[PDB]
């Protein structure tokens, strides 16, 4: 059970109502979600290698500044040679999950017709 | 205008089903089919909207010409996107372009319903009824007469100098309305940056049920143009390099995470921006970490699109058995 | 009661004087009554005892709108408080329908129009903004197997409310099975459970059996023990009838969950519990005796737990507002027939008059504000009896 | 590990975002927080000795009334003679902290050819 449900975006068919408002509510749970294959990955940073479009984040700080981070973390971004993974969107759900007190199932059969 | 949900499934009657992700193909197919209907529709509302300015009681009346080129600017950049005037864009956006367009939609509906309560008639003209009232039409024998209307299709109804009920400022608010929806609709408007520029961020701010000028300004957009001209009130506070956003502007004293650190009341929800492009494992910690430094509630989960998968696990009951059989 | 609150927190601030009379006061004005001696003059009051107090047309203040908006409220006042606006007598069934809908905390006129009132002649005259613009054929509510709503495929930001009608009456299966395939259709988040109204003895209609993993270990480790005592001691053994009757009832079954609840206990005894009525030890040393007595008693914990009176002391909160917040629960409620037609081919009139009085009936709502569900493969299995 | 887990006021490095609003909301949990000892409660509970602070009550009962209470209720609470521990502060949670209960999850039998 735990090779499947957790893993797959066809974890929705046991949780409905997956939603993408760019953020989580106070409370709620946020879901990435992936794909795998390292030429696929190559093709999709295709676009971050052109020079005309990096050259948009001198045009955005003349007037704008960004936020700062750890020079690490920046280090580590930057090293797009081995790659075999990428994050490709978000979802919302509003609820957290309870975590214990294990779950006993309760079964019903249909009635009978006439 | 109205925009159609993700996973909508051509039916009889049509339905909503994400069990049909079943890898990444299936996920691109399922945001074109909708934004090329949300687009549409943009098409077919948009252009019309001088019909809400009187000719004869507003004092600012729009050019129709204005919102002629949508069609073929958001058909571009949709194929551009898709299909890997011609640019060059990352496909992992197209998750952020569909929310794009529904912004759109947001913004009209604050206009539309704002200048539906305006009455101006800065310049009367004397010579309409000059000595003579007309009243309605005469209804039927014997029916009741019409008491909820304001409007009478043939009665001269009564009109008043910009002055009373509050419309001297109304008549300031949609034109600064008008104008944003002016702004939004341009060419570079949506402007990613390299994600690898772009440091994680989690700003709080209000829900969708807020009006488009109270929420957080999305990341995705073109902030040293648009962060002026986003809401009226805050403009005449004065408070317009505040507001809750990804950036700030230079040269203002600003600090860092101010919103952050002092307490937080008007607040419901949180926008986390920065993460798409990276690793897996990486952005989970980054977010879990995040989350411990500034104290904040919800949890995070990360799954896989595709149908293949390429364990074991700690259980306490199952341990406590297997400890008393070798 | 809240469409009245609503006319009167409305018309509180209401000034028209369409037709002023130039004889009240023509020439001079009245001021209040004077305070005693160094008090304080009254400055947050606006309307004060025989003071000359100021009235004006309809045209300021914007009051030229609410002229007409509490003259709407109060007709729609009349016209809630008629004998044909709550037209569920005699009661009938309807498909199932979802719809969103506002919170109880807005107004009247903003959230959705419920199922029993006579709608065909209650959409106009239920909001009046919508009647300005002129859609009031699209506000939601019911009218205008199941039923496929609309709306649910555009997107529902300012809605935070389901609203759950047609489920009433039915039997307590097919509701539970119709009510998930339509959230599993449209992409909805709440979680669904069911209760009973009675007592724990009235569970005699079926058979109760389940398979809990935490003594699947267990039944293994006595099952073969008892065998191989069966190859040691079989002389004297394969004599006894208890010990044999005992072998092929119990031990001899692959798996626990095949044995039921009534098979575990004496029934005369639990009949004489009610007024209304009137060498072994080798398998005690070995836990074949306690075993069983475990398997009954997590059985019943988990079978008394199905009780209105008993689940309510666990999970205080349940009220009834017609269906569920985005992300809570819904609770179903459901009686025996036996409680319901209490005094209304003759075989098969006697077999459908027993039969229709073990049904389960599904007569009332609750919610909850909070789902608690998380993959333990633990269950317990209900089977109807054959009459 | 619940020796440590469910006691120390370092239980939110396991679930952050507790607050103090005076309350709690619907659905959502209440934390008690309190510290223990002889020499601290007799130090604290000092203030509630001095009939100038007594006074506060006779004072205030002029013009407004106190909710109803069982007369052993107030009885036993005015003692203060020998108490180990004392109630300090208070926090919210936005969620269920659940116990005491296993779950149901109510569902239908599989179609089993016959």
């Amino acid at each position: 059970q735990i090779m499947e449900l957790q893993l797959f975006h066809k974890f929705a068919q046991n949780n409905p109502g997956m939603e993408h408002l760019g953020g989580v509510p106070k409370g709620g749970t946020f879901v990435l979600v992936y794909v795998d294959g390292r030429e696929l990955v190559r093709n999709l940073l295709s676009a971050d290698r052109d020079p005309t479009y990096q050259a948009r984040t001198e045009v955005i700080k003349k007037y704008a500044s960004l936020p700062p981070g750890s020079p690490q973390e920046l280090a580590t971004s930057r090293e797009l040679l081995n790659r075999e993974d990428i994050v490709v969107g978000d979802f919302c759900l509003p609820y957290r999950f309870s975590s214990k007190t294990p779950t006993v199932s309760y079964v019903l059969t249909q009635p009978r017709p006439i | 205008p109205q925009v159609r949900r993700f996973g909508y499934t051509l039916e009889t009657p049509p339905v909503i089903r994400l069990s049909n992700i079943v890898d990444y193909d299936a996920f691109l197919k399922g945001y074109q089919q909708v934004c090329l209907q949300a687009i549409d529709e943009i098409d077919r509302t948009f252009p019309n909207l001088f019909r809400l300015f009187s000719p004869f009681f507003s004092s600012f009346n729009p050019a129709p010409s204005d919102f002629t080129g949508l069609k073929t600017l958001l058909n571009q950049r949709l194929s551009d996107i898709v299909s890997g005037i011609s640019q060059i864009e990352a496909q992992y956006a197209l998750q952020y372009f569909y929310d794009y367009l529904s912004q759109l939609v947001s913004a009209f509906r604050e206009l539309a319903e704002s200048a539906f309560d305006l009455m101006d008639d800065a310049t009367p003209d004397t010579r309409r009824f000059p000595k003579f009232l007309m009243l309605g039409l005469v209804p039927l024998p014997n029916q009741k007469p019409e008491v909820y209307a304001l409007n009478s299709p043939y009665r001269s109804n009564f009109s008043q100098s910009p002055i009373y009920n509050g419309n001297q400022l109304r008549v300031k608010q949609v034109r600064f309305l008008y104008d944003r929806l002016v702004r939004l609709c341009a060419a570079d408007s949506f402007y990613l940056l390299p994600f690898y520029d772009t440091p994680l961020k989690i700003t709080p701010s209000k829900d969708r049920a807020a009006t488009l000028s109270q929420q957080a300004i999305p990341y995705y957009l073109n902030y040293p143009q648009l962060y002026q001209y986003w809401s009226y009130d805050t403009y005449r506070k004065g408070r317009s390099q505040s507001h809750p956003a990804y950036f700030y502007p230079n040269n203002a004293n600003i600090t860092p995470n101010s919103d952050l650190l002092h307490r937080l009341d008007d607040y419901s929800f949180y926008r986390i921006e920065g993460h798409i492009g990276e690793a897996n494992a990486t952005a989970l910690q980054r977010i879990l970490d995040y989350q411990q430094r500034y104290n904040l509630a919800f949890d995070v989960i990360t799954l896989k699109i595709g149908n293949l998968q390429s364990i074991s696990g700690q259980f306490d009951d199952l341990n406590a058995d297997f400890g008393r059989i070798k | 009661v809240s469409a009245f609150r609503e006319l009167a927190e409305s018309a509180f601030d209401l000034m028209d004087d369409a037709t002023p009379d130039t004889r009240r006061f023509p020439k001079f004005l009245m001021l209040g009554l004077v305070p005693l001696p160094n008090q304080k003059p009254e400055v947050y009051a606006l309307n004060s005892p025989y003071r000359s107090n100021f009235s004006q047309s309809p045209i300021y203040n914007g009051n030229q709108l609410r002229v007409k908006q509490v003259r709407f409220l109060y007709d729609r006042l009349v016209r809630l408080c008629a004998a044909d606006s709550f037209y569920l007598l005699p009661f009938y069934d309807t498909p199932l329908k979802i719809t969103p809908s506002k919170d109880r905390a807005a107004t009247l006129s903003q959230q959705a129009i419920p199922y029993y009132l006579n709608y065909p002649q209650l959409y106009q005259y239920w909001s009046y903004d919508t009647y300005r613009k002129g859609r009031s054929q699209s506000h939601p509510a019911y009218f205008y197997n199941i039923t496929p709503n609309s709306d649910l495929l555009h997107r529902l930001d300012d809605y935070s409310f389901y609203r759950i009608e047609g489920h009433i009456g039915e039997a307590n299966a097919t509701a539970l099975q119709r009510i998930l395939d339509y959230q599993q259709r449209y992409n909805l988040a709440f979680d669904v459970i069911t209760l009973k109204i009675g007592n724990l003895q009235s569970f005699q209609d079926i058979n109760i059996s389940g398979q809990f993993d935490d003594l699947n270990a267990d039944f293994g480790r006595i099952k073969d023990t008892f065998a191989k005592l069966w190859q040691r001691y079989e002389e004297s053994w394969s004599r006894n009838v208890f010990l044999y009757t005992l072998k092929r009832v119990f031990f001899d079954k692959t798996s626990l969950a095949e044995i039921k609840s009534d098979q575990l206990f004496n029934p005369i005894v639990a009949r004489a519990s009610v007024k209304e009525a009137y060498a072994a030890d080798t398998l005690n040393y070995f836990e074949l005796k306690g075993l069983m007595t475990a398997y009954q008693q997590r059985l019943a914990q988990i079978m008394e737990l199905q009780l209105f009176h008993k689940f309510a002391q666990n999970n205080p909160g349940m009220e009834h507002l017609g269906g569920v917040p985005k992300g809570g629960t819904f609770v179903l409620v459901y009686v025996d027939g036996r409680e319901l037609v209490r005094n209304l081919s003759p075989q098969e009139l006697a077999t459908s008059r027993e039969l229709l009085n073990r049904e389960d009936i599904v007569v009332g709502d609750f919610c909850l504000p909070y789902r608690f569900s998380s993959p333990t493969v633990s269950y317990v299995l209900t089977q109807p009896r054959p009459i």
